[PDB]
DNA sequence: ATGCACAGGATGTATATATCTGACACGTGCCTGGAGACTAGGGAGTAATCCCCTTGGCGGTTAAAACGCGGGGGACAGCGCGTACGTGCGTTTAAGCGGTGCTAGAGCTGTCTACGACCAATTGAGCGGCCTGCAGACCGGGATTCTCCAG
DNA sequence: CTGGAGAATCCCGGTCTGCAGGCCGCTCAATTGGTCGTAGACAGCTCTAGCACCGCTTAAACGCACGTACGCGCTGTCCCCCGCGTTTTAACCGCCAAGGGGATTACTCCCTAGTCTCCAGGCACGTGTCAGATATATACATCCTGTGCAT
């Protein structure tokens, strides 16, 4: 059958940031791997601060918790911010 | 140079040490006096006949555990002084030559 | 009015509604709010855009104009958060980074 | 199938040392490292074959050897994730 | 007339470069692959395996192995030595957990 | 010619790694520990409070690891030939663990 | 201020006399503190973070019971 | 006709009613089949068992009629496998087992 | 409020394996840390086995795989014999 | 003794080192026969004018890499026999001897 | 005068008895969570089909493994030194405990509002199949670098 | 230092090819719009426990003297691992052929979710012993230095 994966927005986002670079098909396999691996991480953490607090919903703020929980020091502030400027241009719009 | 608290010296053979008394003794009451007071002979502590009746007294020695403390007459104790502290140097440099001359 | 897509609506490449569905088929919770697929959209793009800058400035080094493993395994392992992130990750085909101890060297 | 770990030739364990930045590298380690690949090896497949079997197959397949890699705290990343 | 052979230790030095450069992998395929058959047969017969997964299994083996000769040579140089040893590799697991 | 008693060097060490082997209290003073832990939760977060039990957890975690390092610690001195622990050993250890 | 100077030497020498070490160094101490300092804050600061996203104030002890057990010490007897 | 919990049916001393409702809860998965409940809490009625035998073992090996957390360090760190289910487990006022490495005994 | 716990059955298997042996209650909230830790880590490896195979219910197969791969050597052979005689018991009952 | 891939032992010096051919010159006709031939002098393969007109061997050495390969006669490349291999034992010798007069 | 082997004083550890307490075990009320009964529909079990990909075989080439050997340099053992540890005692310090007091904030309850599930129609983003030009791999031969040794 | 020599590697053209990237048809999952029910946001109340202060008491930390055993530098021997040439093996490639089993599709049926009613298992709280704590008073077992034997 047809199965999905992350390649085209991968390459989206590096045609973004080097917009004459290639890659190769292993390469992307191994990006697609880390963008499962992170979401897979994320989730089960703001699953779990649902869980703790007693909560049915997992909202944005779950997610912002389980980034400053999984992620180490610059990348997690520059991720934090990076998601509330995504969430307040979304809400706007 | 004899009270209670104060430091004072003791012979042992040939050497000499720094002790503080504790228990200063008055034989014709056959009392000592101590600090943590006239009280008699306790139900442990006891003096032999040949210093119960002279002024005696029960010292802790420095730099030696708790468990060496003594009962000494007024035949060994001396006054503190620094004298006595050059006698103390005397006896320590006796020792210290008789074992050099021990080994070389 | 024509569809538009979430992912135009906030600004990101990645899937939005994408991200909705696999958080809500992945039972991690009963529901799931709306801005929850946004903000973990947006986290992923943005680490997919740091790996894949400094697999492309590790690439261009190297004078290639294709990132294969060995340029990610390099990015990688050359950044400390991300080795931090990735401490317990094997990169199929990317080797090892060339360290050798000063004792070991001739003298 | 039998006596194959001496498949593991000393000249392949000695790459895998200079790889690693070994310079010197005494007799009696040859033996060691094949025991320790087949320790390693044996945890690993366990787990690749009660996925395996698990799932009714017969055949292992490479998620089977991923989540087994993923169990033991080893994510191996670029082999189907 | 001299046979020209360079000093212990030059040589290996230079395969230290040259294999930590390269990417691919150390060990032959059909011994391996006959390892991981051999050991399987303990578990469950007459298995099948993709070539996926043998390549799979052989990332995952020579990955650990790299690094576990890694921490084995810093645990030979804290005894001051240069030479890996078993007990260099017993202690390393020890440490790690693995003992 | 008396003679104080005193025991050789490693005698008294051997004594209180068998004591300290059989009990199992907490071998951090409480107070110290207190202060510690509410001083390096200020760069964090301002005016926290906490519960005692959660100081005691931290305090029974931080014990346990650092017990567990010490083995290690030793370990490593070992096998260069040492009894003495030196912080060269207390670094491979942490490297070797993954700390590093 | 000086709250690291709290964790005093005979405590770190018990620690080691019940991790099995017979003989320590005197530079042992200072680095056992750094050591534990650091442990502290990677847990401290998770601690925290449960304790922000429940809106609290106060940390309990199941705050950090979840931090433990997301940096793979879990912990038993608290909860 | 009266009610007669499952625990009962199986033979079990561990609430079956309340496995399963934890189960059901606790976004594992959409469906719980019957015998999921019955199997779990036998496994854990299991190791609780073992535990419990092993540190009843050490608590009258030091002559007490109590189990106190010494007696189920001893008797997890003690037991190979125990020891290797419990591996990154830390039991709070359990101590350590005595061990002294023998090149540190007097010699 | 009321808060749940193990400690009656704990208390009820240990009157089994020792009639006369008492326990604190340090060490019985030791022991429902650790019962909490075994259901918490079988029935997450069962979700992810119900996952892995496109299956939404999570039956005794999925206990016993979960079991088979998170408990060591005797243990795991030991707990399996128990948790299918329970269940045959169960269904003959 | 002397043939297409036999050995060959040869002088150099006040020594011998052993040799396998592949290479038979012919001067009469001014070509050498070799195997994987009669053909040409070679554009890179030459023999010294002393022995291109002699009966020359291309050999190549054991012991020593590809690329000492020499270009002897028949004046120094013997008959590979029991007595040669005696003398290549004394020579060895006779080395031994001089390099220990050399040390003791 | 040196390695062996006892005697014994010192000392800290384990045993024995005794008294007291507070922590565990047991008993009672209640209430809500589990058990019994029943229905519906969808997830899973089963049977037939196909065609992919896994296993098996065989021949040729040559890369890599195996093997033998001389020699350097690294492992390791012994020795001497001095100093940085351990041990123990006197002194200072602050921890530990019990007490009193205050209030911030954890925890719980009631209301109702906004948000998220759910469903029906629309459709365009994304997946699959196909193709093709170029980035990269592979040569090969000069150029340049690195190591070694002899002077 | 310091030229040469030999080997290893680098570099720069020239050729060839697999796959990276773009295009295309189609379909199924994302979007839009409207309903509806309930999760949690929010406001208010209670009363728990966390923070603060203070006074004694004594265990613990600290400073310091002294000495000895251990870390470390140095030296000498020898053995074992490395560099390297030669012979042997089997890994790798290519090519083909058979069929096992994994994936797909249709059909059905039973098993689990949902709902209601009911009642007893478990939990919260109240009491009362006795296991463990704590204290004091004795046997052991080691540690260690001074005895002798005599080589």
């Amino acid at each position: 059958t047809r199965k999905e994966s992350y390649a085209i927005y991968v390459y989206k986002v590096l045609k973004q940031v080097h917009p004459d670079t290639g890659i190769s098909s292993k390469a992307m396999s191994i990006m697609n791997s880390f963008v499962n691996d992170v979401f897979e991480r994320i989730a089960g953490e703001a699953s779990r601060l649902a869980h703790y607090n007693k909560r049915s919903t997992i909202t944005s703020r779950e997610i912002q918790t389980a980034v400053r929980l999984l992620l180490p020091g610059e990348l997690a502030k520059h991720a934090v911010s990076e998601g509330t400027k995504a969430v307040t241009k979304y809400t706007s719009a | 140079e004899f009270a209670l608290g104060g430091r004072c010296l003791a012979f042992h053979g040939p050497l000499m040490y720094e002790a503080k008394i504790l228990k200063i003794w008055d034989p014709s009451s056959k009392m000592y006096t101590s600090i943590p007071k006239p009280q008699k002979l306790g139900e442990d502590e006891s003096i032999p006949e040949e210093i119960i009746n002279g002024k005696c007294f029960f010292i802790h020695y420095q730099g030696w555990k708790s468990s060496w403390d003594e009962w000494v007459g007024y035949d060994r104790i001396r006054a503190y002084n620094e004298e006595n502290i050059a006698m103390k140097k005397r006896l320590a440099n006796e020792a210290k030559e008789a074992k050099k001359s021990l080994l070389e | 009015a024509k569809a538009k897509t979430r992912s135009s609506r906030a600004g990101l490449q990645f899937p939005v509604g994408r991200v909705h569905r696999l958080l809500r088929k992945g039972n991690y919770a009963e529901r799931v709010g709306a801005g929850a697929p946004v903000y973990l959209a947006a986290v992923l793009e943005y680490l997919t855009a740091e790996i894949l800058e400094l697999a492309g400035n590790a690439a261009r080094d190297n004078k290639k104009t294709r990132i294969i493993p060995r340029h990610l395994q390099l990015a990688v392992r050359n950044d400390e958060e991300l080795n931090k992130l990735l401490g317990r990750v094997t990169i199929a085909q990317g080797g090892v980074l060339p360290n050798i101890q000063s004792v070991l060297l001739p003298k | 199938l039998r006596d194959n770990i001496q498949g593991i030739t000393k000249p392949a364990i000695r790459r895998l040392a200079r790889r690693g930045g070994v310079k010197r590298i005494s007799g009696l380690i040859y033996e060691e490292t094949r025991g320790v690949l087949k320790v390693f090896l044996e945890n690993v497949i366990r787990d690749a074959v009660t996925y395996t079997e698990h799932a009714k197959r017969k055949t292992v397949t490479a998620m089977d050897v991923v989540y087994a890699l993923k169990r033991q705290g080893r994510t191996l990343y670029g082999f189907g994730g | 007339k001299k046979p020209h052979r360079y000093r212990p230790g030059t040589v290996a030095l230079r395969e230290i470069r040259r294999y930590q450069k390269s990417t691919e992998l150390l060990i032959r395929k059909l011994p391996f692959q006959r390892l991981v058959r051999e050991i399987a047969q303990d578990f469950k017969t007459d298995l099948r395996f993709q070539s996926s997964a043998v390549m799979a299994l052989q990332e995952a083996s020579e990955a650990y192995l790299v690094a576990l000769f890694e921490d084995t040579n810093l645990c030979a140089i804290h005894a001051k030595r240069v030479t890996i040893m078993p007990k260099d590799i017993q202690l390393a697991r020890r440490i790690r957990g693995e003992r």
